RNA sequence: GCGACGUCGCUUUUUGAUCCUUCGAUGUCGGCUCUUCCUAACCUAGCGCCGCAGAAGACGCUAAGGGUUGGAUUGUUCACCCACUGACAGGGAACGUGAGCUGGGUUUAGACCGUCGUGAGACAGGUUGGUUUUACCCUACUUAGCUGGAAAUUGCGAGAA
RNA sequence: UCGAACCACCUAGUAGCUGGUUCACAUCGAAGUUUCCCUCAGGAUAGCUGGUGCUAGUAGAAGUAUUGUGCGGUAAAGCAUGAUUAGAGGUUGGUGUUAAUAUCGACCUAUUCUCACUUUAAAUGUGCAAACAAACCUGCCUUAGCCUGCAAGGCCGGAAAGAAAUUAGAGGCACCAAGUGGGCCUUCUUCGGUAAGCGGAGCAGGCGAUGCGGAAUGAACCGCUUAGGGAUAUGUGGCGUCAAAACUUAUGGGCUCAUUCGAUACGUGAAAAGGGUGUUGGUGGAUAACAAAUCCACCGGCCCCGAAAAUGGAUGACGCUUAAGCCCAAUUAGUGAUUGCCCAUUAUUCCUUUGGUAAGGGCGGAAACUUGGAGAAAGUGUAGCCCUUCCGAUGUAGAUGUGGCCUGGAGGUUAGGACGAAGCUUAUGGCGUGAGCCUAAGAUGGACCGGCCUCUAGUGCAGAUCUUGGUUGGCG
């Protein structure tokens, strides 16, 4: 238990990538934030000026506060047994714009404004088909298999 | 493994007689007699006739089963030799 | 006997140690002569250049091949030449090995080391050997293969486990076989650099023009 | 009597969402069951095709009918591995009466002097013999 | 016959570890005494084999059956010589063996010395002097009796070398 | 009695240490880990666990997947930071040479050999989200932002549905309190060590705390996990005798002879190369002659030697060898499609208990041929209010409950006793799962005392080198 600073055991953690070093994007300067939506708290070095620690990288998380270049973001700790909702204070380019809901952010869009066509809307077109049943399926190469030695 | 490959005989001229009777052979002849015994696996002595051909026949066989039929063939032609010609044995000294 | 017959690391019960920034004093290995022989020698000289390849995850030390250095050589000039044959070996002994000496005389007896400050200090170095490793190739004309089925033999038995003769149906350094090697120099495929020799592969570059002006 | 039928096994690669028609893998495996001609047909083709058996169908597994019940010659090459000299082929021509019975004599030897199993046992080219 | 180089199996009367058993006690080495066991054979015993003519050695295998000493110095184990001998082989048995002996070495409390320490004292350094209890119990063994006993004390239960 | 006497006292000195700690059943039931401690034989604090709960809780559920969506740099791989280096020969030093030459290093090259450093490079992982306000169509208000309206916050009503699997074995907190804080083994991988029945770890499982069944034998392995019984059927393991089962299978395919064969995993590993001129298998390549067939090389064991000890000696024993060994198969015999067969604290089913506060239904008078109950009381708890229904049932430390057991005594009540009380004896039965109670019969006893509701405590003993008394063995 020599050494247990804040940042220990992070050479490969806070690495930069391959081939793509040096300052932050002009995106994740552009970004928008509000209190209440998600964030992948992916640390990046080259900041070196409010990482957080270890444990918040891989994990995402509710915006409880924006201060002007301070991103709050609330995370699920499994501390022992509970889970502590810690509120990391980090800067924004430590920080993306969680996709995680766009499996459903973009199904409702367009499955209830089919389920409206569906229901109401104007018209019905058809959609996506059938995936798994039979089927005469007719060849066309024969083959074998007996060995390749 | 397993396999067959031939068959033995020895024909019994005038002046021998070969016997089968419990499976044993006696040999005699106009020089000496002689009698002895021959078993071995698969190995069953039977005599056709009482002078006109001594059959050996195994069914089964392998290289042990097949190196010890051969040797009653080495075994029976010296019992009908013997008891006509016979076999002279010599000793020398040195001083 | 004073010295552990390298049969205590015949497994990979530890990491590999190389020898850098971390280690420092490490003495020397008595093999060094891995080439013998023609030396200068082309490529078209022998057909055959068969290979020697282990079987298992052995651990020879490097007492056992620097022998096999020697040991699978000098049976040339009994039964062939020198000029004749190809000695190069294919290994070096890499894992710098440390060594523990317990029983020290500063201090008491029996009581002095209780397992504490009796960690390794440089002994050697021996290999770690994986299931296909080649110990030491070999070339040579047609006549003259079957030779060293005793010299490795000499040297399989000088070593810590077993090996076997790995006949080949490579050209040596190249990867070509050799029923299409005499159909590919009639039509001059493949060019030479010494020693050994580079294949010219297909996406050839426009460099190359030897064609007349 | 004699155990391990002789199943005729065939199977696309599930049609596709990438190639749309893959070619179909028909082979005839000896087997105790047909779930073990199913679990070596998918063998097969994850070595002689990459294809999973996820990623694919199984179209029609099936019991070959018989041959008139009569004694025949057999040349069976068979492959088995073993750490006994790792991965060998045979021939061990046998005499049987069907290609079931005869192949069983040849999973029979072998897991006998060398102690090679099922599914160390690859087969080919169980055809017969005239003379 | 082994020796370069080497390596590879199996070895404890081995050098140490390990800390598993023992801290309301498995009593310390060596001997004495006595019994046993193993062979990796020291001797005798059996052929074998050589540049084994006799002589006489030479290499080897088979055999645990029998045999393997008396002393001087040492507490010793070991070692060393002395001398006999056919030769004086190597081991286990809780480093066989103290409710068997011994008490020489370990061995404390006395004392002296050397070095150490300011000192009390320390030394696995030397020297000298220094308890050795109990079987009358169970089994083991050793001899010494007695008495039952065949459905091994019972059924009548029935089997004759 | 003396490296500080002896007596009495403080004093029942203190002890994180050792030993002991007295009834039953029921309901649950762990931990050897976190951090802190002159802390590492102990504590405290969390976790584990019990009890009491509170509360609107198919949800703020999940040791699980799917779907999307992030994350990562270990395995494998590959050799730029490094290598490691010699093999082919040719700028920079010294030098052996006759401006001509090398010579080894540095270098120069095509490389090379095999490693830690390299790359979004795995498997396994893990973070998130996933349907009634997460999208809309709207409208508030202070407007914070930015020059009316966007966007923003706290809101909001009009309206919204799903054409992320499963379990959906109910969510949420709260309180009080123990015990534990010496673990060990194991799978997978792996740090240290010559090694280990070694030390230190990660993961999960176990044992501890736990039997049962069988691997002869074993805390841990293999099955299975545990209320009392019966049956049916299996698991692991087996079916020659011991030993239930092939009364030695109508067994089938080969293998195997072994002068210590071989034969149940993990026990610890059994045997390592090596060869042959050996028994069985396979591939390369001749002759049509070996001394009508016979070869030159190897792959593969079963098997031969290599190989060895010390009480007598172990597959578990016998024994087996045209197996009862080994490897494959079988399961009524190529006749026609199933379970050959034997064993459990497992499974199924059947009764019986008991808990769940688990669901129900009655919770005061009627009939099916003979009695019982859909007439036994509004009830936590029993000799249950009555039926009947589901489910669970092991357990050390621990916790808790009991209309639960027992001893001494008190307040009440009911009641015995010279026609024999307490006590005491037991082949005295019965009845309660049990603690225990009641009875009988005493060729016992002689004068006190039982049940029930409360109260009360000096209240249960096998075990403390317990204390006291008595006896006993050894023992004539
Ligand atoms: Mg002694
Ligand atoms: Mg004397
Ligand atoms: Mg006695
Ligand atoms: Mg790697
Ligand atoms: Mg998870
Ligand atoms: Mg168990
Ligand atoms: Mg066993
Ligand atoms: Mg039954
Ligand atoms: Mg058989
Ligand atoms: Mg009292
Ligand atoms: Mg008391
Ligand atoms: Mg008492
Ligand atoms: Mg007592």
């Amino acid at each position: 238990v020599h050494s247990y600073g804040y940042k220990s055991g992070t050479r490969h953690l806070f690495a930069k990538k391959f081939r793509k070093h040096g300052a932050p994007s002009v995106s994740t300067i552009l970004t928008n934030i509000k209190v209440g939506d998600y964030v992948d708290v992916v640390a990046d070095s080259a900041v070196r000026e409010g990482m957080p620690h270890k444990y918040y990288h891989g994990r995402t998380g509710i915006v409880w506060n924006v201060t002007p270049r301070g991103v709050g973001v609330i995370i699920n700790k499994p501390v022992r047994t509970r889970t502590l909702r810690k509120r990391i204070c980090v800067r924004f380019e430590h920080v993306r714009k969680s996709r995680c809901q766009e499996a459903f952010k973009a199904k409702e869009h367009q499955f209830q404004a089919y389920l409206a066509a569906k229901k109401a809307g104007k018209a019905l077109p058809p959609l996506k088909k059938s995936s798994r049943m039979g089927g005469i399926v007719r060849p066309k190469n024969v083959e074998v298999l007996a060995r390749r030695v | 493994m397993v396999k067959v490959k031939s068959l033995c005989t020895l024909q019994i001229p005038e002046g021998v007689t070969v016997d089968v009777k419990g499976r044993k052979v006696t040999v005699t002849g106009k020089r000496g007699t002689l009698t002895k015994d021959l078993t071995h696996l698969q190995l069953d002595l039977r005599v056709d006739k009482k002078n006109r051909t001594f059959t050996v026949i195994r069914w089964f066989g392998s290289k042990i089963p097949i190196a010890c039929l051969n040797t009653t063939k080495a075994h029976v032609q010296n019992m009908i030799t013997g008891v006509t010609k016979g076999y002279r044995f010599k000793v020398r000294c040195a001083y | 006997m004073a010295r552990r017959p390298s049969r205590c690391y015949r497994f990979c019960k530890n990491k590999p140690y190389p020898k850098s920034r971390f280690c420092r004093g490490v003495p020397d290995p008595k093999i060094r002569n891995f080439d013998i022989g023609r030396r200068r020698a082309t490529v078209d000289e022998f057909p055959v250049c068969i290979h020697v390849v282990s079987r298992e995850l052995e651990q020879i030390a490097s007492e056992a091949l620097e022998a096999a250095r020697i040991q699978a050589n000098k049976y040339m000039v009994k039964r062939a030449n020198k000029d004749v044959f190809h000695m190069r070996t294919r290994a070096h002994p890499f894992h710098v090995l440390r060594i523990n000496k317990m029983l020290s005389c500063a201090g008491a007896d029996r009581l002095q080391t209780g397992m504490r400050g009796a960690f390794g200090k440089p002994n050697g170095v021996c290999a770690r050997v994986r299931i296909g490793q080649i110990l030491l190739s070999m070339r040579t004309k047609e006549a003259y293969v079957p030779q060293a089925f005793e010299a490795l033999r000499r040297a399989k038995m000088k070593f810590p486990g077993r090996q076997i003769i790995v006949m080949s149906k490579y050209w040596g350094f190249t990867n070509i076989l050799r029923t299409e090697y005499e159909a590919l120099r009639d039509a001059g495929k493949l060019e030479q650099r010494g020693t050994h020799c580079k294949l010219i592969a297909p996406k050839g570059k426009i460099t190359m023009r030897n064609v007349m002006a | 009597k004699p155990h391990l039928r002789h199943y005729q096994v065939v199977g696309r690669e599930s049609p596709s969402e990438k190639n749309p028609e893959p070619t179909v893998y028909k082979f005839e495996v000896f087997a105790p069951n047909f779930v073990v001609a199913k679990s070596r047909f998918w063998r097969m083709m994850r070595v002689k095709n990459k294809v999973k058996a996820t990623h694919g169908d199984v179209l029609s597994c099936k019991v070959v009918k018989d041959a008139k019940l009569v004694a025949r010659n057999y040349l069976v090459d068979i492959a088995y591995y073993s750490q006994r000299c790792g991965y060998t082929r045979m021939v061990k021509e046998f005499r049987d009466v069907s290609k079931t019975g005869a192949v069983s004599q040849a999973y029979h030897d072998l897991a006998s002097r060398h102690r090679a199993r099922y599914h160390n046992i690859e087969v080919l080219n169980v055809k017969s013999i005239p003379d």
